[PDB]
């Protein structure tokens, strides 16, 4: 949902108060990206164990 | 070269270790990207 | 572009290409000219730090009360018909009296 | 509603119920009348 | 959190740039619903396996 995926691009374009809105979208997406990975790894570990 | 620096090359801001690459870019090819789509390599706009 | 004497009408607007030059936007704040200056897509203060590839400035003249109706997604007798801006458009709003 | 001669005061405001009719809102774009026209809830062009 | 849960209602009311803000609320909630479903199904399958 953010304008760009690169953090250095958003920090170079939007205002510091404005960049925090779009960076909030990347982190929330990257958290779910990491949560989905960790969730599968915890489940795949039980398969391996 | 060969040192970690925070750089801006032709309006592209990045931080990484700059090394001479053996890859051959086409004349129009400038900004390279990896599997992660982050910038793999660039081209010096002053002296190409 | 900005200081030109008489702009083209909004009916038929001239497209002024800006390429192969050095654009310093701090001059805008140095001497007071533009009354209304707002950038939706980028930061007015970061315009000097980060630079853009192809700059195209579209000059025209519209009714005064329509300055609030000219923006991405906004509507009006101009925006809906004569001259429209993209909904994903990133740019700056430049206006003066 | 729009071009009524004299509206009621904001102290006691008139409630105008519009139903069982055909509303063409393109007339508002035809002639310039409204100084400030904006729709928060929906799109003004999607009203038709 | 969106004004309505119907896509055709949001697309027909708010602007395309305004609809993407509300559609972002639906998909984020629908991803969290689908990811939670897949999370359980992977865990329920581990019980079945
Ligand atoms: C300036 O730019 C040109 C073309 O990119 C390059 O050939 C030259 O070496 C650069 N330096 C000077 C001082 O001209
Ligand atoms: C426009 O150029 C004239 C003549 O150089 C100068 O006197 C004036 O200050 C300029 N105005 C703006 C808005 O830059």
């Amino acid at each position: 949902g953010a304008i760009s995926s690169v953090l250095n691009d958003i920090l170079s374009r939007l205002d510091p108060p404005e960049a925090e809105v779009q960076i909030d979208r990347l982190i929330t997406g990257r958290l779910q990206s990491l949560q989905t990975y960790v969730t599968q790894q915890l489940i795949r570990a039980a398969e391996i164990r | 070269k060969n040192k970690c620096v925070n750089f801006n090359f032709n309006g592209l801001t990045g931080t990484g270790v700059l090394t001479e690459s053996n890859k051959k870019f086409l004349p129009f090819q400038q900004f390279g990207r990896d599997i992660a789509d982050t910038t793999d390599a660039v081209r010096d706009p002053q002296t190409l | 572009v900005f200081n030109a004497t008489r702009f083209a009408s909004v009916y038929a607007w001239n497209r002024k290409r800006i390429s192969n030059c050095v654009a310093d936007y701090s001059v805008l704040y140095n001497s007071a000219s533009f009354s209304t200056f707002k950038c939706y897509g980028v930061s007015p203060t970061k315009l000097n730090d980060l630079c853009f590839t192809n700059v195209y400035a579209d000059s025209f003249v519209i009714r005064g009360d329509e300055v609030r109706q000219i923006a991405p997604g906004q509507t009006g007798k101009i925006a809906d018909y004569n001259y429209k801006l993209p909904d994903d458009f990133t740019g700056c709003v430049i206006a003066w009296n």
